[PDB]
């Protein structure tokens, strides 16, 4: 009979101290708020990565009597048992804000027990396991080791109730074992996507006919069956099953055959972020160097649109984006509009650094600034010296350098401002370039929406666009993330957090979530679940157009409105959902003792049901 | 960041009147930034900064390979090859040529054929000690003063 | 202010490609600041910067008075 009020927390994931996924970010940014609650009762467990762990972990000596409070002693004895038997790990602090404690199992040290295990898995959960699949071998090694570790703790610790949270299938194998071996931990499984989900949306339809596919057959079709099984197995053996977003919980329910008990939306460390004019000026400098020799539009009357993130052409809706811009370009010409949209695509691709062309633009426009500056301070000296001595200001010397620097801006006749800043390592086959070719946005003066593809991360130290992403983002006016497959979507959310209006969609997790909290707040939500592809694109252009019109006041209102939506996404608020999930795990594990702590039988069908 | 945090704390104390000044928060991020500087064991600081489009054949690299100046700690002169014009706007050496030259201590221009050698000459005009030769035009010229 | 105004104008021109650069607005305020420097006729730049609490007796002033600098 253990203590529910004073329990342990073990969070397991392949990403604990190695950025191999976006979960690394979730766990790292959730640390401070859970370490605040659990202090040293909380551990992250994960596979030791021998290449990186040394840069991220404050390696600790776990044997010193001091390394553990007396009550937390059981974990320490637990770990020794484990090393006795030949399992090698690293105990330490993960050097991130919050400095949570970490247990990093060495998958080589246990690789022997491999076969005994691929087998013991099949004979308690009929999960297959070919030997050519390293990720699943690694996922099985990890699974057995952690269940082991948790077994021990469950054994030696008898004061604390023990909850153990697993993220994503690669850390799922422990989950069946725990249920099978009646181990006295309460489990939770969070999936941040599904395998079928991803693989199905990797060609070019889903959200409609997803509720009618033969999962067993489709998994087979991708050579994914065993992985699929691990993912399902984990989803059913958990005491609480969850996903990051409403939309994913829909795909989960029908693809893994269990309706999630709840949603665990990803929050951020809002302080970590919290200017527009100041940063918009750096983007102005870039635009001038890029359209040098044919700068025919008013920056005071131009708007910066952007899309960013992993280069996933279809899934991130890079296609919808470019298309909609072509259609926004027509609408803008026909409407005879006075405004200009410069639209950046910041998505990294195989490249050979900056194009000689783009580098020149910036350098010549920099020499102009330099020369103008030198010339104006001269006038300064001369006007002043005149006024003080009391009783054409340009000498010819200055005229000459001025003239030279303006001549250098002239660009080859008929040559247009490039649609790309880098040397593409595949100009022929690149999905983005080809799409912007198909629609002929080539940056001619008639064209009211201009196009800039920047196939590389933004660093402030670049010759071209001297911004850090966080700087660039604030400098902009609207972020546009028309995603088709996107379980959460950090880039939209973080865009919002920095107080920049943004378009998402309702098949995005962050979209779906936002949809329950309209457009006045800086969040537009295109419908991809219900409207047809074309109606969708058109809705996008409607949103874009509407935004182009916004007057000074209409925009500066919206901006202030989104900047206040900010505090809704901090873990301080979102983290209460983890609490709902963990508690539900207790209520289901110790139904009787829970009634004693609460004062009745609260409902246990979902997390919202409880609270 | 960490030091200005310290400043604020020392000042606030003082102005209020009437030992670890680094909180844990600040020790974590310091410790992380120090570890990210660790280099893969036995890796030495490269002799070249760029990707060579012909690494094997290059005369310069091959010569410094032949003299085995590989930047190991024992070595008392280090070797840095920068196969590109210097530009103030670079991620690596953020200097215009003229800046970089001024910041150095000694220019070395051991020319064999060189009817003038503007490079040494302009090195000297920026007030920098320099080694030329007597088969350099600028050298020859200097030798007569 | 006036010169940086000029700067903006010279740069904007240049960056757009494809003689009084001082507008009237700027000539007015220049002319005003120049006139406010006019000193009352026959007034010379003082030999001292402060109000002397004993102007007449002071050794230093009186000596420089005596040498009429
Ligand atoms: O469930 C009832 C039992 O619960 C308590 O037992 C403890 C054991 O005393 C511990 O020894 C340990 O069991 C571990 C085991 O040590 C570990 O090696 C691993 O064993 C797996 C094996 O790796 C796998 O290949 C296969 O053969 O299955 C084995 C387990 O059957 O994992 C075990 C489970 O964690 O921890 C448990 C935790 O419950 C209680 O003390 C017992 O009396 C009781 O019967
Ligand atoms: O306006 C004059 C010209 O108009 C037409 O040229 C168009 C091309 O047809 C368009 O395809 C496009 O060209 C792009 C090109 O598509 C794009 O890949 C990129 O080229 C980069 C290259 O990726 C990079 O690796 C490196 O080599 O630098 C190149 C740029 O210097 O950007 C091009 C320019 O936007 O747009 C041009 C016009 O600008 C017509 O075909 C031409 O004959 C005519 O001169």
């Amino acid at each position: 009979s253990r203590d529910l009020q004073n329990h342990l927390l073990f969070e397991t994931a392949t990403e604990v101290a190695n950025r191999v996924g976006g979960i690394y970010s979730v766990l790292k940014s959730k640390a401070p708020i859970t370490v605040a609650q659990y202090k040293d009762h909380y551990h992250l467990i994960g596979p030791l990565n021998k290449a990186t762990y040394q840069n991220e972990v404050d390696i600790l000596d776990w044997k010193k009597p001091e390394a553990f409070s007396d009550e937390m002693r059981p974990v320490q004895h637990a770990l020794q048992t484990m090393e006795s038997r030949g399992v090698h790990f690293v105990y330490g602090r993960w050097l991130i804000e919050g400095a949570p404690k970490v247990i990093l199992f060495d998958l080589d040290s246990v690789r022997g027990y491999s076969n005994e295990w691929k087998g013991d898995l099949w004979s308690l959960v009929g999960i297959p396991s070919p030997e050519n699949d390293f990720e699943t071998n690694d996922a099985i090694l990890l699974g057995y080791t952690v269940a082991w570790f948790l077994g021990e703790v469950a054994h030696l610790d008898s004061q604390h109730a023990i909850v153990a949270h697993f993220h994503e299938w690669l850390a799922g194998v422990a989950l069946p074992l725990c249920r099978k071996r009646r181990i006295d931990v309460v489990t939770i499984f969070t999936t941040h996507a599904t395998l079928l989900g991803r693989y199905l949306c990797a060609s070019g339809d889903f959200y409609n006919c997803l509720e009618s596919v033969d999962v067993d057959h489709e998994a087979g079709r991708f050579g994914i069956y065993h992985r699929y099984c691990i993912e399902r197995a984990a989803a059913h053996s958990a005491d609480v099953f969850t996903t990051v977003s409403q939309i994913t919980a829909f795909e989960a329910e029908h693809l893994l055959k269990r309706k999630p008990d709840g949603i665990l939306p990803n929050g951020l460390n809002v302080i970590k972020f919290q200017l527009h004019a100041l940063k918009k000026e750096k983007i102005n400098d870039f635009v001038r160097g890029h359209f040098h020799g044919c700068f025919d539009f008013d920056l005071d009357n131009t708007l910066y649109f952007f899309i960013a993130g992993r280069y996933e052409y279809k899934n991130k809706g890079a296609d919808m984006f470019i298309e909609a811009l072509a259609r926004l370009n027509y609408r803008l010409k026909v409407s005879g509009s006075k405004k200009t949209v410069v639209a950046f695509i910041v998505m990294p691709a195989k490249n050979n650094s900056f194009t000689v062309e783009a580098l020149k633009g910036q350098a010549e426009v920099r020499a102009l600034e330099n020369t103008v500056h030198e010339v104006t301070t001269s006038i300064g000296k001369r006007i002043f010296d005149h006024a003080i001595r009391y009783p054409e200001l340009l000498k010819s010397s200055d005229k000459v350098m001025l003239k030279r620097r303006i001549l250098a801006l002239r660009r080859p006749e008929g040559q247009l401002p490039p649609i790309v800043t880098h040397n593409m390592v595949d100009d022929a086959n690149d999905l983005i370039l080809n799409k912007i070719r198909q629609v002929q946005l080539f940056n001619s003066p008639s064209d009211r929406v201009k196009m800039i593809f920047h196939p590389e991360f933004l660093n402030a130290n670049n010759p071209i666009l001297g911004l850090d992403y966080d700087e660039f983002v604030r400098g902009c006016h609207l972020g546009v993330f028309p995603s088709y497959y996107e379980p959460w979507g950090y880039t939209p959310a973080e865009c919002t957090v920095m107080g920049v209006p943004s378009i998402t969609t309702n098949v995005s997790g962050f979209g779906s979530y936002m949809e329950d909290l309209a457009k006045d707040y800086g969040i537009y939500i295109v419908d991809r679940r219900f409207k047809a592809p074309d109606e969708s694109v058109e809705q996008l252009v409607d949103y874009m157009e509407e935004f182009v019109k916004k007057t000074a006041a209409q925009a500066i209102n919206q901006r202030n409105r989104t900047e206040r939506l900010s505090d809704l996404l901090d873990w301080k608020r979102m983290g209460l959902e983890y609490v709902k999930a963990r508690q539900l795990a207790l209520r289901r594990g110790y139904p009787d003792q829970f009634r004693e702590l609460v004062g009745e039988e609260l409902n246990d069908s979902n997390m919202d049901a409880l609270a | 960041e960490v030091t200005t945090s310290i400043g604020k704390r020392i000042f606030d104390h003082a102005i209020r009147y009437p030992g670890e000044l680094l909180k844990s928060s600040d020790k974590v991020m310091l410790k992380r930034r120090i570890l990210a500087l660790r280099r893969p064991e036995g890796q030495l600081p490269p002799i070249v900064t760029h990707n060579m489009v012909d690494d094997a054949n290059d005369l310069i690299l091959n010569k410094i390979r032949q003299v085995q100046l590989f930047n190991s700690p024992s070595d008392r002169v280090k070797m840095i090859f920068h196969p590109e014009f210097l530009n103030a706007n670079n991620p690596i050496l953020g200097l215009d040529y003229d800046e970089f030259v001024r910041g150095c201590h000694l220019g070395v221009f051991p020319s064999y054929y060189e009817p003038w050698g503007y490079t040494p000459a302009e090195c000297t005009v920026m007030g920098v000690p320099s080694i030329t030769t007597n088969v350099s035009g600028f050298g020859s010229y200097m030798e007569d003063l």
